[PDB]
């Protein structure tokens, strides 16, 4: 498979608001049997940063030197796993091929779903976090547009899941209502989360637990990003008491396993000029696009 | 004066911009038919209506002293050919106040030698979700006028806003206004007919949570919703020989309606109305008001079945006093189904007020009683039609105050049913209004 | 105080309906009878109403079926739950009338979201359960099992997403308006009433396509492909991203459709998987054009062709 | 009762009005907002003072869609009522009864949320300034007021300064009685006129002090700094540019953000208004653009717009 993928990030390291760019670099990394090296051999990675590459808008995509486009880490994975010729990370069998699918396309839809409002709908992580990371990431022009973008995108998802000076006072009792709302809305998140995770354990029993499959490292990565974040000690807890201590400390010590390992496997590229997505190349496609 | 004059030439004043051979049909019809000097003044008067009225002066003054045989001297002051902006306020009749902007074009008589005139108008208002009308009118005579409408626009119609109607297309109309009168017909009454030819594509939507109230859920609404495209042919028919548009004093008037949509359906409308003072200073004035209604199915074997929209519907503060809006007629459910057939009547009583230091005002006292009824009548027969139509009316009578402003009519009143049904939507106590067509 | 005796008289509520508007709800109307013969236990305000797209009928068993996958899922899951048999034809066939449970076809502006199906329950105390309102109460009867929701939320993410893609783009309107619009049509312009339709639905074509596009988040999913619609200008930037998306699409619902070959047996009362397998099944060997999708499940799926008719005569009779 | 004549003492200035100069002419913050706009005003009289006022807002939120304005102002009475969509009904009026007594009410609706009915009454004597404002006035079954109340009083000491103060008084419900915070405000202008002062020191310990320059007759400058041991304040410097041709107002905040907002005059009738405020620290832009046009409604206030 000749070709090159695009991410979120800079300096080697994925950044924390794509939970797909971070999961697709622990894949690359976990391709050590021979034919699963096979599978991503001749792969590049390259940081470029910008959407305007990928068919959708989004940046985990892949560009096979020829005009083929695949976008998202679940249509990646299984265009990858259609070119294996049949001669760490383990290659499902095919009586279970069906339930492995209907695994990641799960935690693709539904779980990924709420690390966005952690994200994006979280005052407290996206005031003090989220905007900080698009000033590094994207260039001087183009600071604002792409968070409120993202932020909009972000409720859309969750609306239906989680919803003189005596001026001065009364706007300051709108605080103390903003606080009771979130506190309203924790309640909500906590009981969704604890729903989606248990139905996602519960199914995964059904294959082998002693080996790693593509679709856990999707799982894996959200909780990577739902507990590294400020507001994260409370989730931590939450799930903790309603899971198991001892469950949660092996999956945090797989994500800590993942995280640190050597990058050799890896073949990465800096990103041309036509890639870049600077201010010239961002005028240039909007003119493009509607040419 | 019943002096023999002879009409020999007219001399006007910048005219440069209307073509003279269009302006010599208007002297040649209106201004050098006069025999004397009191149809010379009529026939000017004549002259200066039709050129204010067709957009091609805002107003004109002649001289006639200087000489039987004599020339008239006619002044025009010309509009602004330019862009002309504009913004005002309309008032509908189902208490809803409607603010446009409009931009007005004239075209150099170079291009068209009939005066043209192209305007672009935006709508908005309370129910008016957006309205966009592109309007062309062509001055073809001086007794008729051709208007070219382009519409898109989208609204709520009935209660609570249940529904939510959209409607794109077009409108040809032909109006005919004759210059003079047949001296059967010291007044000056109007009389026209209007031809209208038009194509629309209308979407209908339940714009109605369902969680709050089982309204505009029923069997009849459910079937209504949708898309269709119609075309239709028209005629109205108007002649008003009230002294006053808006605050008459005497006289009567008639209007006269018909619709045809080819194999669909068939609509004819027709009222009357009359004014009738009885004091030397006009403090009590009677009024009296009849309309009537039928719609017909055209269409064979009762298919396809004619839209809540094109129906009679009855009720409300304008056109019978003390009953909500879409409050009178047959229902579905709780819903109003409109009707083919209908009649309503009323009956009012004004009078000035009669304390001396308020008597030029126009608030006035008014005593009122209205009633009607609307029914679906059966295709077969009119005898049946009218036996049906004749009984169990749904009467109200009430007592208020009126302010007849030359602009708009405003009513606060307070009413009383006398006889309703069951299941009609009175409303009994006070109730405000305001609009222009009253009944 | 003595303001409440008017009105002096009241009449009785009036009586007079129009005639032209009850025959159009009896071409529209489709009745489910009960499976032991025929009977009827039921009051008016007891009976329910499923708003559907269209109806089309069955080449083989002759019953009357939804157009849509998710209008037939719940035509096929209500019979089911209230053991009633699938209808064969509009109550202009029979005129008489007696309770039963029925179902109507509506326009998708029916309700304030614009999509079906919806259903109206009760006469007099009338409830509206619109399209979210049954996915919930669909879906929350398979939590159970930890399993059969997984391979649920992927038929209704992935292969929903190949089947909306198709029929909106590779299918021509005039196969898109007999699925998805209760227009009448002839298929042959005689009449000058004739004219009037075809025009119509070149029309109105294009706005119940996006309609369409709101129905399951699928303009969330998709929110490149559906702002390409919205806008004139057919440039070859929007329509070579567009077609890479639409090729992964049925790339990947090949390998759904291939998979659920392995597990097509039922031992006993079809659970809802097996009548959401069904209703894809039977709505697209429907379709008249040759889709891509219909020309697979004809070539290599001739066993989830059978499948979908065995599930089926468990309904008809 | 007799030195003060002799004093001359000078009428103060309302209490609202300390830092007109400041926040009203100088600052922008009024004055800014998003998204595109057009405005269509319309006057039909001049001394029977009537017009209309119609606005389109396109791109934001905070702005209505649609705003329409009726005012009318003859020599004692004025009274303007606002309309915007979702029946947003706003209503002002002001008489004044004497040259001293003034009386105003505001009555807004919001469609959904209680009425606020609010009235001002002041006094303005020959060297002090007396108002009275109450919000939403209630009494219970035994005559104690509920409601929001501000009374200020203020005199100028000498002609340059002006000391006074006010008390605010707050009751909810009426069970309890209400809050009372008291402020004290002062006022000095400069002999010269060059720089205008003001202070205000509130119930808690807050302070907030502005000052108003004028460098010449088409640039002038303000400064405003507010605080609060724990302390905590926040400074503003805003200029203003006066010009026959356009007007530009600049302002910078000590958190690091800047804004701007001109209005330019390219025709006799148009006049064209941009806004924009950046903050590079907390990255937060907003845009703004719109336009004016005025146009007379009286053939005689045509043309003496013509000519």
């Amino acid at each position: 498979v000749k070709g090159s993928v695009h991410l979120w990030g800079k300096d080697g390291k994925a950044s924390l608001i794509s939970v797909d760019s971070i999961a697709l670099v622990w894949f690359i990394k976990l391709c050590t049997s021979e034919e699963a090296k096979s599978m991503v051999a001749g792969l590049q990675i390259v940081f470029s940063n910008n959407t305007d590459l990928s068919s959708d808008g989004k940046l985990p995509v892949l560009i096979l030197d020829n005009g083929t486009k695949v976008s998202g880490y679940v249509n990646i994975v299984q265009f990858l796993h259609k070119n294996i010729c049949t001669s760490d990370l383990a290659i499902v069998r095919k009586k279970d091929r069906l339930l492995e699918y209907s695994l990641l396309n799960y935690v693709d839809v539904e779980i990924s779903r709420l690390t966005d409002y952690q994200l994006f709908l979280n005052t407290k992580n996206y005031n003090e976090y989220t905007k900080k990371l698009f000033s590094k990431l994207l260039y001087f022009p183009m600071w604002y547009n792409t968070p409120l973008q993202l932020r909009s995108q972000a409720r859309e998802n969750c609306e239906e899941i989680i919803g003189k000076t005596f001026k001065i006072a009364h706007k300051n009792k709108i605080k103390g209502k903003q606080e009771l709302q979130q506190v309203k809305y924790n309640l909500q998140f906590d009981n969704r989360l604890q729903s989606c995770v248990s139905n996602w354990l519960a199914a995964r029993k059904k294959l082998d637990d002693s080996v790693i499959l593509s679709s856990d490292l999707l799982f894996l990565a959200n909780l990577y990003v739902q507990l590294g974040l400020p507001d994260g000690n409370r989730i931590r807890s939450k799930l903790e008491q309603t899971f198991g201590s001892e469950l949660l400390n092996s999956m945090s010590n797989k994500i800590d396993d993942f995280v640190h390992r050597p990058s050799n496997n890896l073949e990465q590229r800096d990103p041309q000029f036509r890639e870049q997505g600077n201010v010239v190349m961002s005028l240039y496609n909007l003119a493009c696009k509607y040419i | 004066t019943l002096k023999p004059i002879r009409v020999a030439g007219v001399v006007t004043t910048g005219t440069d911009h209307i073509d003279p051979s269009v302006l010599q049909a208007y002297l040649d019809d209106t201004i050098m038919k006069s025999i004397t000097l009191g149809q010379l003044v009529k026939n000017a008067d004549v002259l200066n209506k039709r050129l204010c009225q067709h957009h091609i002066a805002l107003n004109a003054k002649q001289s006639f002293h200087f000489q039987l045989m004599e020339v008239v001297s006619q002044l025009d002051i010309l509009p602004p050919k330019t862009f002309t902006a504009k913004t005002g306020t309309n008032f509908g009749n189902d208490n809803d106040a409607e603010a446009y902007l409009q931009f007005e074009k004239l075209i150099d008589k170079k291009y068209l030698k009939l005066p043209t005139r192209v305007n672009l108008e935006i709508l908005r208002g309370t129910k008016i979700h957006s309205s966009f009308l592109f309007n062309s009118y062509s001055s073809l005579s001086p007794q008729s006028i051709l208007n070219l409408k382009v519409f898109s626009q989208f609204y709520n119609w009935n209660t609570n806003k249940g529904l939510d109607i959209g409607q794109r297309g077009a409108r040809l109309s032909l109006r005919y206004e004759p210059l003079f009168l047949h001296k059967l017909l010291n007044e000056s009454p109007t009389l026209f007919h209007e031809w209208f030819l038009e194509t629309c594509w209308r979407s209908t939507k339940i714009c109605s949570q369902g969680t709050s109230a089982p309204y505009m859920y029923s069997g009849t609404m459910l079937s209504q919703a949708g898309d269709q495209l119609r075309t239709i042919l028209g005629h109205t028919f108007v002649l008003d020989k009230r002294d006053h548009i808006m605050c008459p004093t005497k006289g009567s008037m008639l209007k006269w309606s018909n619709e045809l949509s080819p194999g669909k359906h068939l609509k004819t409308q027709l009222e009357l109305n009359s004014v009738k003072s009885w004091m030397n200073d006009d403090f009590i004035t009677f009024s009296t008001t009849i309309k009537t209604g039928y719609l017909k199915n055209l269409s064979s074997q009762q298919s396809l079945p004619v839209h809540i929209c094109d129906k009679f519907q009855s009720g409300g503060p304008s056109d019978i006093r003390g009953f909500q809006t879409f409050g009178l007629g047959p229902r579905d459910l709780y819903d109003a189904v409109g009707g083919d057939a209908f009649v309503s009547y009323g009956l009012s009583v004004f009078s000035r007020l009669p304390w001396k230091k308020v008597e030029k005002s126009n608030f006035r006292l008014h005593w009122f009683f209205n009633g009607g009824k609307l029914v679906n009548h059966d295709n077969t027969s009119l005898g049946n039609c009218i036996g049906q139509l004749s009984k169990e009316h749904s009467t109200s009578t009430g007592i208020g105050l009126v302010l007849r402003h030359p602009m708009a009519r405003f009513e606060l009143n307070f009413t009383l049913p006398i006889t309703a049904h069951e299941n009609d939507l009175i409303r009994k106590g006070f109730q405000f209004g305001l609009g222009l067509a009253f009944l | 105080r003595i303001f409440d005796t008017f009105p002096l008289q009241t009449y009785a509520a009036q009586t007079d309906k129009d005639e032209a508007v009850a025959l159009e709800i009896q071409r529209r109307s489709y009745t489910f009878t009960e499976r032991g013969g025929g009977s009827s236990e039921l009051t008016v305000e007891g009976t329910y109403k499923l708003g559907v797209y269209n109806v089309f009928l069955e080449a083989n068993t002759g019953a009357a079926l939804a157009t849509d996958p998710w209008c037939l899922f719940v035509q096929l899951a209500l019979c089911q739950k209230n053991g009633l048999v699938l209808p064969t034809h509009s109550q202009e066939q029979t005129p008489s009338h007696t309770c039963n449970h029925e179902m109507l076809v509506l326009s998708r502006l029916s309700n304030p979201d614009e999509a079906l199906p919806i259903l109206v329950e009760g006469y007099k105390k009338r409830i509206i359960r619109s399209t979210v309102a049954i996915s919930e109460i669909m879906r929350s009867r398979i939590l159970d099992d930890a399993e059969q929701l997984m391979y649920y939320t992927l038929l209704d993410t992935v292969l929903y997403d190949c089947w909306i893609t198709q029929i909106i783009f590779c299918a021509s309107d005039a196969q898109f308006m007999e699925l998805y619009s209760c227009q009448k049509l002839s298929g042959s312009i005689v009449t000058p009433l004739d004219v009037e339709n075809s025009l119509l639905q070149k029309l109105s074509a294009k706005s119940l396509k996006i309609s369409l596009t709101k129905r399951n988040k699928f303009q969330f999913r998709h929110r490149e492909i559906v702002k390409s619609m919205q806008g004139v200008y057919h440039n070859h930037h929007n329509s070579v991203n567009q077609e890479q998306v639409l090729n992964v699409l049925f790339e990947n619902s090949k390998q759904v459709l291939l998979g659920l070959k392995d597990m097509l047996k039922s031992d006993g009362q079809p659970t809802y998987l097996h009548l959401k397998i069904a209703s894809y099944i039977l709505c697209i060997t429907n379709v008249k054009e040759p889709i891509k999708l219909k020309t697979f499940v004809e070539n290599e799926c001739k066993e989830l062709v059978q499948f979908a008719q065995d599930t089926l005569k468990n309904f008809v009779q | 009762h007799s030195h003060r004549q002799s004093l001359e003492l000078v009428n103060p200035g309302t209490v609202e009005n300390l830092n007109k100069e400041v926040s009203r002419d100088v600052f922008l913050s009024q004055y800014f907002f998003t998204g595109l706009r057009a405005d269509l005003n319309k006057a039909f009289s001049m001394n029977p003072a009537f017009q209309t006022s119609h606005t389109f807002s396109i791109g934001s939120q905070a702005l209505p869609k649609y705003a329409f304005s009726a005012l009318f102002a003859n020599d004692n009475l004025f009274a303007q009522g606002n309309i915007d969509n979702d029946l947003s009904v706003s209503g002002r009026l002001n008489y004044g009864w004497d040259k001293k007594n003034i009386s105003k009410v505001n009555l807004q609706i919001s469609d959904g949320q209680p009425t606020m009915c609010q009235l001002e009454q002041d006094y303005q004597a020959s060297d002090f300034s007396v108002n009275v404002k109450t919000l939403n006035p209630s009494f219970s079954e035994k005559g104690e007021f509920t409601g929001v109340a501000v009374a200020s009083f203020l005199q100028s000491v000498t002609p340059q300064l002006a000391l006074g103060l006010e008390t605010l008084y707050s009751r909810t419900d009426g069970s309890a009685p209400g809050d009372a915070g008291v402020s004290y405000l002062t006022r000095y202008v400069s002999k010269k006129q060059d720089w205008i002062f003001s202070g205000q020191l509130q119930a808690n310990g807050a302070l907030i002090a502005s000052l108003w320059r004028k460098v010449a007759q088409n640039v002038e400058a303000g400064i405003e700094t507010t605080l609060q041991p724990t302390v905590e304040g926040s400074t503003t410097i805003g200029a203003k540019y006066e010009y026959r041709q356009s007007v530009y107002r600049g302002t910078l905040d000590s958190n690091g953000k800047v804004a701007c907002f001109l209005e330019r005059k390219v025709l006799p009738t148009l006049s064209v208004l941009f806004c924009g405020e950046i903050d590079h620290f907390k990255n937060d832009t907003k845009i703004g653009c719109g336009l004016q046009f005025e146009t007379a409604g009286n053939q005689e206030l045509l043309m003496l717009q013509q000519g």
